[PDB]
């Protein structure tokens, strides 16, 4: 992360699509370094389905010009996720701040 | 002449890896010599041990996953490379670790030998999540001395390592920090006398004594150049003399 | 007549061959430098013709040139990498290899 | 200065006179130690009276 | 020689035929297989012929002289 | 509030400390600023270009 | 730009820095003085020169 | 015509290296020039190197 | 410990007071270490009369 920002860093990393935030909230059930599985909390789900959010990483993968896109998660196992949290970080971003 | 000898006074050790050195008595202007000359051999010609090889089973390159465990492969090897290690015995022990079940995996996990003595046990190497899941690795450290990087031991060995060795670029050198003031210590009549306190920032694997007893022998040797230095013809085969070829059914007959 | 990708290559030692499997591509894992091959493949040759001194090199020695031409895909020089990664795609009828 | 041995003296002590300049001049630029910072960028205490 | 050619180039007169000289001697010691006059001094070709001149032992009569004078001797050992 | 967060940390608030050679072990004779900046690796590398 | 600034530093003049007015017998014991630190860079004095 | 394509993935990792080019957020850019060691870089009172 | 101690190898002898001294090779960062040491004790502490 930088030290002196300017806090337009969440903004930019968010947006670009890059990492994986949570659709859902809820809680983590289980962390590997390549699948998140997220159960979804109660009053958030819907009446038909069992409610579980599944989220698969993109390991080692060529980019354009030839470098790394590599998603690591950044939560850990049992805490909440609410709407819009970061669940992994994406290439160049550090806890969903935007780290060049 | 009128010179004087330095002595080691005092080692006041302030935790496992912090220390403060004094050195008394020093003239004037030697504080510097001595203080300055010493912060450069401990900063880089100190012997240490470190993790060269990791092989973990089920892996074939550093790029690569496992189930169950939270990190990836590249930062598994980038946690191993700060593991302290003291090696008493030998020059290149081969450790192991095993460890089943949901939790951090650390440095006390590893199978001790009698004189393998590691220094912070609380040193987090994994994070296992899954409870059918386990990890099994060893672990080479090995011995030297500055810091060689892995691109050095491929284009230097030849020989063939079997696919699923991972190499660990490896840094010695146990000394991570090194400071010094010379101050005035009080002498009766030599009251022009100093005093050299050196501060010292490590991790263990390094008594600080052993560091200046080894920094001060270094020097004291490197100083060697400067006082007292100032029938062919019997081994060939037996066709290259135009023999005739009768003698190709005698000689051959003989195994000569 | 049809290329093959094959590691009996012709013309080359046996270290060279030693990070390639039985069908001809090399192993996922392995740690390759520059010159190394990657994917060993041959093209049929057509009918060469002989100088006047290389006529006589033949005919001394006695090894015969048969109808197959390296052109193998090695490293590009300068890079010294790792294989993560080996795609094979076949035509339809064509018979896959035993690592296709 | 460099002009001035190349009128007097020639071309060959003045390729060993400018070395030996870029040596000098290498050596006590970094001998001295020079920054910037932001008190080396004054203002007038008259500024604000003068617009 | 290495680090200068002014010297040289007064032993002769011209920056442009100070090239057409040196190459001249120095191809003799390289293909034709003559001594150099000056120590070698592990030397190539070029410093050599380039050395020679500025110490006077090479000019472009000199080199027109010991050519001549070398071909009138084979002119007398055929005839 | 710059200069107030450097008193906070007990630093100079100039931003200049003093420095020493590492070679010769000698200080040098003005106050160096020193701090860190936030340095990229840009995709110009001489791998490439050689 | 940087063989400037250390000329401009080495040959510059103080009113007040160190070792003002001593005499000395030549360029050779100059640099003695620097490299002792009984002297400073710029500070007047006298030079036996040649 | 294409009877079979074999597509092998690679995976470098570079290190900087005099000539690598580096920049910052303000408009400066550079080259590196020496990989210095660390006894020989600057050090403060604390011996922290730069 | 393998360090490589070098060869005396030079003696260059301008005057009857003049020297040049060549010693190589020698470890890196010890150069400036047995350079510098020497240069602040023939300074400095070298006795003779005046």
């Amino acid at each position: 992360k930088p030290l002196v920002g300017t806090g337009m860093e969440r903004a930019v990393a968010v947006d670009s699509g890059v990492t994986a935030v949570a659709k859902r909230g809820g809680v983590v059930q289980y962390v590997d370094a390549s699948r998140i599985v997220i159960k979804v909390n109660e009053d958030e789900m819907y009446p038909g389905e069992a409610g579980i959010d599944i989220y698969n990483l993109t390991k080692y993968t060529r980019s354009n010009q030839n470098t790394c896109i590599n998603q690591m998660p950044c939560v850990s196992l049992g805490e909440p996720v609410e709407r819009g949290d970061v669940l992994a970080d994406g290439p160049s971003t550090d806890l969903g701040e935007l780290a060049l | 002449t009128e010179f004087l000898k330095p002595r080691l006074v005092d080692i006041e050790q302030v935790s496992s890896t912090h220390a403060k050195v004094t050195l008394e008595p020093l003239e004037r202007g030697f504080g510097h010599t001595l203080g300055n000359a010493l912060r450069r051999i401990l900063l880089s010609s100190m012997p240490g041990c470190a993790v060269t090889e990791v092989e973990i089973d089920g892996v074939l390159h550093e790029y690569s996953t496992k189930e169950g465990v939270q990190e990836d492969i590249l930062e598994i090897l980038l946690n191993l490379k700060g593991l302290a290690v003291r090696v008493q015995g030998k020059d290149e022990v081969i450790l192991t670790l095993n460890k089943s079940g949901i939790g951090p995996v650390t440095a006390a996990d590893i199978t001790h030998d009698g004189d393998v003595e590691i220094v912070k046990p609380q040193h987090v190497i994994c994070h296992l999540t899954d409870e059918n899941a386990s990890i099994s690795m060893r672990i080479k450290v090995q011995r030297g001395r500055g810091y060689v990087p892995a691109s050095t031991r491929i284009h230097s060995e030849e020989d063939e390592r079997p696919i699923g060795r991972l190499l660990v670029d490896a840094c010695y050198s146990p000394v991570e920090r090194i400071a010094y003031n010379v101050e005035a210590a009080r002498v009766e009549q030599r009251t022009d006398l100093d005093k050299l306190v050196i501060e010292m920032e490590t991790n263990g694997t390094i008594d600080p004594e052993e560091a200046i007893r080894r920094a001060a022998t270094i020097l004291a040797e490197q100083l060697e150049a400067f006082v007292d230095l100032r029938d062919p013809i019997l081994l060939r085969p037996v066709d290259d003399l135009e023999l005739t070829v009768r003698s190709a059914n005698c000689l051959k007959a003989e195994a000569i | 007549g049809p290329e093959e990708i094959t590691a009996d290559i012709p013309n080359v030692g046996e270290a060279a061959l030693s990070k390639l499997d039985e069908s001809g591509i090399v192993y996922i894992g392995a740690e390759v430098t520059g010159g190394d091959i990657l994917v060993g493949k041959v093209t049929p040759k057509g009918e060469t013709q002989l100088t006047p001194e290389e006529k006589l090199l033949r005919a001394i020695f006695g090894e015969k040139a048969s109808d197959v031409k390296d052109s193998s895909l090695r490293v590009p020089n300068g890079v010294s990498g790792t294989v993560i990664d080996v795609q094979v795609f076949t035509r339809d009828g064509v018979e896959k290899d035993k690592r296709a | 200065m460099l002009n001035t041995c190349y009128r007097i003296l020639g071309l060959k002590p003045t390729v060993i006179f400018a070395d030996q300049i870029m040596y000098t001049g290498f050596a006590y630029a970094a001998r001295s130690g020079a920054s910037v910072g932001i008190d080396d960028m004054v203002i007038p205490e008259k500024k604000h009276e003068i617009i | 020689a290495r680090v200068t050619v002014q010297d040289a180039v007064e032993k002769i007169g011209n920056r442009f035929d100070l090239v057409l000289v040196a190459a001249r001697r120095a191809r003799q010691m390289q293909v034709g297989g003559k001594d150099p006059l000056v120590p070698e001094e592990n030397d190539k070709t070029t410093v050599i012929a380039l050395r020679e001149i500025e110490e006077g032992l090479i000019n472009n009569q000199i080199l027109d002289v010991r050519e001549r004078q070398e071909q009138q001797e084979q002119e007398a050992a055929e005839l | 509030e710059i200069k107030e967060l450097l008193k906070l940390g007990d630093l100079p608030t100039s931003g200049q400390i003093r420095l020493y050679d590492g070679r010769t072990g000698e200080q040098f004779e003005r106050p160096v600023t020193v701090g860190y900046m936030y340095m990229l690796k840009l995709n110009h590398l001489v791998d490439d270009k050689m | 730009q940087d063989v400037v600034l250390g000329l401009y530093y080495m040959t510059r003049d103080c009113v007040n820095a160190k070792g003002e007015g001593m005499v000395l017998t030549g360029p050779k014991e100059a640099e003695r003085l620097y490299r002792s630190g009984l002297a400073s860079l710029h500070a007047r004095v006298k030079v036996r020169i040649t | 015509g294409v009877l079979k394509i074999v597509k092998v993935y690679l995976a470098v990792k570079r290190r900087i290296q005099p000539g690598d080019k580096m920049a910052g957020r303000h408009g400066n850019k550079g080259v590196i020039s020496k990989i210095n060691p660390i006894e020989d870089m600057p050090y403060d009172e604390n011996g922290t190197p730069v």
